[PDB]
């Protein structure tokens, strides 16, 4: 029986793989730009919420 | 004993306390007319209103 | 459109959605109201502006107002050459400021991936170019922010900002930016109250610099007491203060 | 134009422009006063 | 009732008002049908 | 959080009466390490970064009406019968489903 | 079998009791409206038309 | 949610007696004991009492 601790788990790896997906991407930009990139700016909090 | 005319009744009724529930459905919930009502304009055919 | 009564205004019927003749009863218009629908009965950037409101746990209502602001300047186009993400700092400063809850340009600098320089110039050219304007901030706006983001109590917070609208009012502060003036209220409320805070928090918190801190608090340090609340209890003396 | 705040129950006239908000208390919970007007109830 | 010739559409029919009604939502904006969007793209490139 | 931005903590019944989430927000500790191939590494470190809110099951141990006496229950209008064990996400208390 | 009333799943219920509060309820239906300023030309606002 | 006023049976009068019943309660009596006291023959009116549920008392643990 999935109960909501198990039934969120598996929400929240995907939504966490995407979170982190996001700031590889938003810091690869800045990076190649050869600028160093904002920690705080390249997290996208809508993607848990 | 009849309440109309106050006789015995021939047959002796099982009578006792009884739980019972009282059901979200009521008829005036559910009682619904419909008489040359307001058509679609797009169908010109009946639709709620 | 009664054709015994030309120019009858029909009244509106929602039995069958229908116009009638005011006065005649004679039904215009067979069922063509259409009562149910009537009577109740680009991108990157709206993504990129409810991230910085969510790094704020700023409410929603303030995010349509940006996502609005943004479609407006992206329609008129007076500033195509600013950045996306510089227009979207500056239409959620604007929609926070506009709201009642404005937030200061280090606070959206801080959530922006740009600094406050082109925040600020972005905040200009909208402003212009919508040709809408703001009301003027005031040092009340900042106060249940910063001393929510501090632990004072509510008792130090209502100190706080009667100490800095005393204080401009009374002229103590002339020409200095009211967030300065908050933070020299809030310190000398904390160090008066019960719980202290040292300069380097509350610059902090309120991205003042201490040095700043320090200007605008001796301007208003001769006159802390009359700036106190007449009811106002500590244990730390207002008569002594650093 | 009587509202009642949810948190403190102050009562506190407010305009139909101006936010809805408790003058006192803060609070953004809000409820209208209970109608001045009369309505009979048969006790059936 | 039916030539080979007829099936290529040289000319394309525009439907009624009535089949493809002018909805109207949040106020008088007048919301088009899905044919008219189309028949927005066609006529456009008819023209050009 | 409030339109002047102000946080406050956000009670089940607000929430119902306020049609919003019942969401705890969500930090992580984010540790940064760059290596410009010049024989340095700073490692810097950013304390509680935020992430996100985790809706937040009614009654449960990271929930506001955790360990409240039956008496604190009804002072924040709260049935002490009420057992708990849902959400409230947009005001609509939603039940998981197992 | 009192009168013919009950028949086929039905009740007949006591109108003296029912008017003493016999499964008496309440019945309550809560609305809600928002008003939103989404777009410019259109502001909507509660207000006595 | 309160005691009803009436029997819904008989109409026998009901709403003066929750508090007796529950000071008879308080003073040892059994509930059927109780209910004799309070002059309560009839099992349609025992049955008032003996299951009634007083929420309106919880109600009022709510401050208005
Ligand atoms: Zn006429
Ligand atoms: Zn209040
Ligand atoms: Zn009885």
């Amino acid at each position: 029986l999935d109960l909501a601790g198990p039934l969120l788990a598996f929400l929240f790896r995907g939504m966490f793989k995407n979170l982190l997906k996001e700031v590889r991407i938003y810091a690869q930009k800045f990076i190649d730009r050869g600028k160093d990139f904002n920690l705080e700016l390249a997290i996208k909090t809508r993607i848990i919420s | 004993y009849n309440g109309f005319t106050g006789r015995k009744i021939t047959s002796q009724i099982f009578i006792g306390p009884t739980y019972y529930q009282r059901l979200k459905h009521m008829v005036d919930d559910k009682i619904h007319s419909r008489a040359r009502g307001p058509i679609q304009i797009l169908n010109r055919q009946p639709m709620e209103g | 459109t009664c054709p015994n009564h030309p120019d009858a205004i029909l009244v509106e019927d929602y039995r069958a959605g229908d116009m009638i003749c005011p006065e005649c009863g004679l039904v215009v218009g067979d069922r063509v109201i259409d009562v149910g629908s009537e009577w109740r009965t680009m991108m990157n950037a709206f993504k990129e502006i409810t991230t910085m409101a969510d790094r704020i746990n700023l409410p929603r209502n303030i995010v349509d107002r940006t996502n609005n602001l943004f479609k407006q300047v992206y329609e008129q186009k007076s500033l195509k050459g600013r950045a996306n993400d510089a227009i979207a700092s500056a239409c959620l400063y604007i929609a926070c400021r506009q709201e009642g809850v404005p937030r200061t340009f280090k606070e959206i600098c801080a959530v922006s991936r740009i600094s406050k320089k082109e925040i600020g110039r972005c905040f200009k050219l909208i402003l212009k170019a919508l040709e809408t304007s703001v009301d003027l901030i005031t040092t009340g706006d900042f106060m249940s922010r910063f001393c929510s983001n501090l632990c004072l109590p509510k008792q130090v917070q209502m100190a706080a900002t009667h100490i800095a609208r005393k204080a401009v009012e009374l002229d103590l502060v002339p020409g200095r930016s009211p967030i300065s003036v908050a933070a020299a209220a809030i310190y000398m409320a904390s160090q008066a109250s019960a719980e202290k805070r040292t300069q380097k928090e509350i610059g902090d918190i309120a991205g003042v610099a201490d040095v700043t801190i320090r200007q605008s608090y001796r301007l208003i340090y001769p006159r802390a007491p009359d700036l106190f609340p007449t009811d106002f209890k500590f244990d730390t003396p207002v008569d002594k203060l650093p | 134009m009587i509202y009642i705040c949810g948190e403190c129950h102050t009562e506190n006239e407010i305009k139909s422009r101006d936010p809805i908000r408790c003058r006192e208390c803060g609070y953004r919970i809000m409820y209208k006063k209970r109608t001045k007007r009369l309505v009979v109830f048969d006790a059936r | 009732y039916a030539r080979p010739e007829w099936m290529i559409v040289t000319v394309l029919p525009v439907p009624p008002l009535s089949v493809r009604p002018a909805v109207v939502m949040q106020g008088s904006a007048r919301n088009q049908d899905d044919l008219t969007h189309k028949l927005a793209d066609i006529v456009k490139i008819n023209n050009q | 959080w409030e339109r002047d931005g102000a946080p406050s903590p956000m009670m089940p019944n607000e929430a119902r009466l306020r049609n919003l989430t019942y969401s705890a927000p969500l930090y992580v500790d984010i540790t940064k390490t760059v290596i410009k191939e010049g024989e340095e590494q700073l490692q810097t470190q950013h304390q509680k970064t935020f992430i996100g809110k985790i809706p937040i099951m009614l009654r449960s141990t990271y929930c506001l009406l955790n360990g409240l006496t039956d008496r604190d229950l009804c002072e924040l209008n709260e049935c002490p019968l009420d057992p708990g064990g849902y959400f409230i996400i947009n005001g609509s208390e939603k039940v998981l489903i197992a | 079998s009192y009168t013919g009333y009950n028949q086929e799943d039905s009740v007949i219920m006591n109108r003296s009791a029912v008017d003493r509060g016999f499964f008496r309820s309440v019945f309550y239906r809560s609305y809600k409206e928002q008003e939103s300023k989404k777009g410019f030309d259109q502001e909507e606002v509660f207000e006595k038309p | 949610m309160i005691i009803p006023v009436r029997c819904f049976t008989c109409g026998k009068i009901v709403g003066n007696k929750w508090e007796a019943y529950l000071g008879l309660l308080q003073a040892e009596y059994t509930e059927g004991d109780a209910l004799d006291a309070l002059g309560l023959k009839r099992y349609c009116c025992r049955r008032m009492l003996l299951a009634h549920v007083d929420l309106i008392e919880k109600l009022l643990n709510y401050a208005p």
